[PDB]
C-alpha cells in the first residue's frame, strides 16, 4: 500500500477531464447547431462551406 | 505519459506502508527480547555474593 500517490485516483482524474471536454464539445454544438464551430471540427468542411455561404 | 510515470516512481520511491509496519513491529519486538534478556544478564554475576561470604 502506497500513500504517497493515488495512481487510482489519478487515472480517474483524466479520465474525468476526458468526457468533460466531450460534452463541453457537444454543447458546443447542440446549443450553436452547427456541427463545425472551430475550424478544428473539419478542415474542409469550414472552407467548403464559406464558399458555398458565400455562393 | 504522467501516471505512467507517476507509477513508475512512486513503486521506486514511495514505501509500502503494509510491508513496513509489519518490519517495524518485528524489530520492535526484537528490542524488547533483547531489553528483557539484558535485565537477566545483569542479575547473573550477582550470585557470586552469596559464595563469597
Amino acid at each position: 500500500m502506497r500513500i504517497n500517490h493515488n495512481i487510482a485516483a489519478l487515472n480517474t482524474s483524466r479520465q474525468l477531464n476526458a468526457g468533460s471536454n466531450a460534452a463541453s464539445k457537444n454543447m458546443e454544438k447542440l446549443s450553436s447547431g452547427l456541427r463545425i464551430n472551430r475550424a478544428g471540427d473539419d478542415a474542409a468542411g469550414l472552407a467548403i462551406s464559406e464558399k458555398m455561404r458565400s455562393q | 505519459s504522467s501516471e505512467n510515470l507517476t507509477s513508475a516512481e512512486s513503486r521506486i520511491r514511495d514505501v509500502d506502508m503494509a510491508s513496513e509496519m509489519m518490519e517495524y513491529t518485528k524489530n520492535n519486538i526484537l528490542t524488547q527480547a533483547s531489553q528483557a534478556m539484558l535485565a537477566q544478564a545483569n542479575q547473573q554475576p550477582q550470585q557470586v555474593l552469596q559464595l563469597l561470604k
